[PDB]
RNA sequence: CUGUCCCUAUCUACUAUCUAGCGAAACCACAGCCAAGGGAACGGGCUUGGCAAAAUCAGCGGGGAAAGAA
RNA sequence: CGAAAGGGUCCUGUAAGCAGUAGAGUAGCCUUGUUGUUACGAUCUGCUGAGGGUAAGCCCUCCUUCGCCUAGAUUUC
């Protein structure tokens, strides 16, 4: 038993999961599902389809050079069974797995570094050319404030206070027609 | 109220189709009380019977 | 608790119209909205706004939107010896996206 | 955990492991993993603008209808004082200006 | 079709009855015969076969197994039977203290509006020193009865279904004298029995259930076509069936936290698939994983009983060496055993970055 | 390649459970469970046996249809 | 118990919009351009395994929110 990798997409092709195809040239095509099988039969290119590990590694969406990635390899010269070797191999598997995950987090963040700059620049443009759609007050409110600010002796702060309160706190369609 | 008569007379006096005549929903009582081509002209002047514009037929 | 109360809901017309015949999706959507309001407010007298009807019929008879955000208001029906004392009026509310909104009670003040 | 012991088994693996943790310690020492109001409010303002754009688009598509229906002109239809006053004071208009009118 | 299963009437009762318990001889030790459970679904296994004479010997073979969730089963009663020229007759029954709300729900039909007044006078018949009466019933069972059964009900409260009504059945006691088995049942009152105490691993057993209903079905699917022996149209499905010879491969303890783990894949995972059993949910209790298919729909009540006869095949003596248990999502063409595996495979996502 | 067959595609035509309301006709001695016997290749009532439990719904592939004889 | 919501899982395949002289091409300014400028612009890349759908016969819920509840009608030794 071995966790095979799908030829077309690269997800783990577990046993009893999928179909394999034997070309006359003599080497076998293992697909993990019917999606991959039908795509290859229609002769689409995995290197081009954007939901495949081939596309991810060709467009540079996943890391391809890391000592964590050269620990993994198919082994062609078998070794003798050795209990401590196998147990230490298990522990190494755990360590390499967590290191890979954490380096993958760093790779993703280093790729998606610049997001705030672009988003904030878009926000500046949106505000600059949509000045008029910003949260306004309300006539009765402004008026009311003036009387209560007169009572409390303050108008400006009372405004930008309720401007916040109302911003911290939808419209329907139509209404009842009286019968 | 039945306003087939008012619909027909309004179309005839406005020179348009029955699909182009519009009766005010809020004034169905007055439109029903109107039963002559002089009363319907009075309503047309008053704004309760309205001829709709032709459908858009943009050519560009 | 109060007899008169308005509350805002979201209806999964996708779930209530899965499989229905194409030339009936819209009328069945109206019927399911009526039943939803009846179950939510306990009123057999439910009236839907004509603009809610146009909202449902926006994309033709077979193009009913997946989820609709509505406001259901139960009020008194006075009339004169009406069969039911309370009635529910259902309106459509203008929302950016009919997802992510919980059920909320709207205040008349 | 979805990994092959057979693929990861390697004689003389302690050297490779020790090299790996030594490299990690180098990386945290270097800073490979060192994680580093006006912007928040301008983003909030932009989001409010986008919400208003969506609302106005919704109103427009609500009034639009599908296929070329003849509509009643605005100069023919009449509109209530309540609606006018509401819309005006939403835009921020002092309301003692109106009131006699019609 | 078949002239044996010909009254193609629907099963009169949704649970299904054993209809035959294994022949009793006192030489064997005292034990219970059957048990219940609820079908969850099926998963895929690979087994290192050890079957001399088959080309699959000393190899890995992919095999289909079914999951039956079996929470502990509460014993609440003891029924004593006499043997008469007209057959077996229920001489008398003895219940226990504090029957649960689920068995009382089984007794009632409209449980919500009812005054829940079942076995109140029986609880008084215990608590008010009529233990003399209860003991005289027990001695009547000891002195006059030849077949003794145990009333047992499951725990829908633990089983993840919308239902709340339990399932009673009579499970025959075998292997001993009538006095010994009556003492066993009386000592077993008000204690749950575990499926690993009823059966164990690698025991070929029998499953009784009600096979799925299809309603009014034409002859093409009812009889497989191109007097009472002629193919007719009518009810196909919802049929009481007793399927024999199904090897129980694993009893999972539920609380082990590594129920799906074998000695070859050191993966700490449970039997529940990634995303849960489709239309059933999660198996959080003791579970029986059995070779092959089993009559019945998911979440349907099951009856698991021992074989009526001693086995005649090497298939029953065989030991089972599991290698891995399928845990991938049954909701589609899944490929990940665990959420950790999926995250490690796919890396971090936009939602992960925005949340963190 | 065919004066051959089958399947897929299109068109044409006939194809349809329950509720509200409306609402026929064909046909009709009386009936209708079986097996043996009832000389007249005749049984539906008779003999003697099998049996045999109210009231209904659906499906239907069986019976209630046939000669006249050189 | 019901409706939403969140998370999980599965299906599709990378949303709208913006930007980079990357971009084949289309034209004006002034005079020669050895590196001239100014505008439009298919197409590409990034934002983006994103966006969309997800039980209608999928799964889970710690106060995730809101609502409901001890009914009303008949019959029985
Ligand atoms: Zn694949």
């Amino acid at each position: 038993m071995r966790i095979e990798n799908c030829f077309f997409c690269g997800r783990p092709a577990w046993p009893s999961k999928g179909i394999t195809f034997m070309r006359n040239d003599g080497k076998a095509f293992r697909f993990c599902r019917s999606k991959c099988h039908k795509n290859f039969k229609m002769k689409r290119n995995p290197r081009k389809l954007k939901w495949t590990k081939a596309y991810r590694k060709n467009a540079g969406k996943e890391m391809v050079v890391d000592s964590t990635l050269q620990f993994a390899a198919r082994r062609n010269v078998p070794v003798r069974y050795n209990r401590e070797l196998w147990q230490k191999t298990l522990k190494a598997m755990e360590r390499i797995s967590e290191i890979r995950a954490r380096r993958e987090r760093v790779f993703y963040k280093k790729r998606m570094a610049g997001k705030r700059a672009r988003e904030v620049a878009a926000a500046r443009k949106l505000v600059a050319e949509n000045e008029h759609l910003l949260p306004r007050l309300r006539g009765s409110e402004k008026r009311r404030l003036a009387e209560l600010a007169a009572e409390r002796g303050d108008v400006e702060e009372l405004e930008r206070e309720e401007l916040a309160k109302l911003a911290s706190k939808s419209k329907a369609f139509g209404g009842e027609v009286r019968r | 109220v039945n306003l087939r008569t008012q619909k027909r007379l309004a179309a005839s006096v406005l020179g348009c189709g029955e699909g182009k005549v519009w009766l005010d929903p809020n004034e169905v009582s007055e439109i029903s009380n109107a039963n002559s081509r002089q009363s319907i002209r009075k309503l047309v002047a008053d704004g309760l019977i309205i001829k709709k514009p032709v459908t858009m037929h943009s050519r560009s | 608790i109060a007899d008169v109360v308005a509350r805002e809901y979201t209806i999964h017309l996708h779930k209530r119209l899965h499989g229905v015949t194409f030339k009936k999706r819209a009328p069945r959507a109206i019927k399911e909205i009526k039943k939803f309001a009846q179950k939510a407010m306990g009123t057999s007298d439910v009236r839907l706004d004509p603009q809610l009807n146009k909202k449902v019929w926006e994309q033709g008879i077979k193009g009913v939107p997946f989820r609709i955000r509505v406001r259901i208001s139960r009020r008194r029906n006075d009339e004169e010896g009406a069969k039911e004392k309370l009635y529910s009026y259902v309106q459509a509310v203008n929302v950016k996206n009919p997802k992510g909104l919980l059920t909320s009670v709207v205040e008349e003040e | 955990d979805g990994k092959n012991v057979y693929d990861y088994i390697d004689p003389d693996i302690d050297a490779k492991l020790q090299a790996l943790e030594e490299e990690e310690e180098r990386l945290e020492k270097e800073g490979f993993y060192d994680e580093d109001e006006e912007e928040e409010e301008i983003l909030q303002k932009a989001e409010y603008i986008r919400e208003q754009h969506a609302l106005i688009r919704n109103e427009a598509k609500m009034r639009k209808s599908l296929k070329n229906r003849a509509i009643i002109p605005r100069k023919a239809v009449k509109k209530p004082l309540s609606q006018l006053e509401d819309h005006l004071d939403q835009l921020g208009v002092d309301t003692e200006a109106i009131g006699l009118r019609a | 079709g078949s002239l044996a299963f010909l009254p193609r009437k629907r099963a009169a009762r949704h649970r299904g009855r054993v209809k035959s318990f294994p022949k009793d001889d006192p030489k064997k030790p005292v034990h219970l015969t059957a048990a219940m459970g609820y079908k969850a679904g099926m998963t895929t296994i690979v087994r290192d076969l050890d079957r001399p004479g088959a080309k699959a010997h000393k190899k890995e073979v992919v095999e289909a197994v079914t999951i039956i969730d079996c929470p502990p089963m509460v014993v609440v009663g003891l029924v004593g039977y006499i043997e008469t020229p007209r057959g077996l007759r229920s001489l008398t029954t003895v219940w226990a203290e504090h029957l649960s709300d689920e068995v009382k729900r089984r007794f009632y039909k409209n449980w919500y509006k009812s005054k829940k007044k079942a076995f109140t006078k029986y609880a008084k018949k215990y608590a008010e020193n009529n233990g003399a009466s209860i003991t005289r019933e027990l001695e009547r069972i000891k002195k006059y009865c030849t077949v003794v059964r145990v009333l047992a009900h499951t725990q829908i409260r633990k089983t993840p279904l919308k239902q709340k009504k339990a399932h009673l059945m009579e499970i025959q006691i075998n292997g001993g004298s009538v006095a010994d088995k009556v003492e066993f049942g009386r000592s077993l009152f008000e204690k749950p029995v575990t499926i690993d105490t009823i059966f164990e691993k690698d025991e070929m057993i029998d499953v009784i259930a009600v096979t799925k209903g299809h309603g009014f079905v034409g002859v093409t699917a009812r009889w497989g076509t191109k007097q009472w022996t002629v193919a007719r149209a009518g009810q196909m499905g919802y049929h009481h069936r007793t399927s024999v010879n199904h090897k129980i491969y694993r009893i999972g303890k539920g609380d082990d936290e590594a129920n799906a783990s074998t000695e070859t894949d050191l993966t700490k995972k449970k039997i529940t698939p990634m995303g849960g059993f489709v239309r059933y949910g999660e198996v959080n209790n003791d579970y029986v994983m059995i070779k092959g298919s089993v009559p019945g729909v998911k979440k349907r009540i099951m009856t698991l009983r021992k074989s009526l006869f001693t086995h005649t095949s090497r298939k029953a003596l065989e030991k089972v060496e599991l290698k891995w248990i399928d845990t991938s999502s049954e909701f589609g063409h899944g490929a990940f055993q665990t959420a950790a595996e999926k995250k490690q495979f796919m890396g971090t996502l936009k939602k992960d970055l925005q949340t963190s």
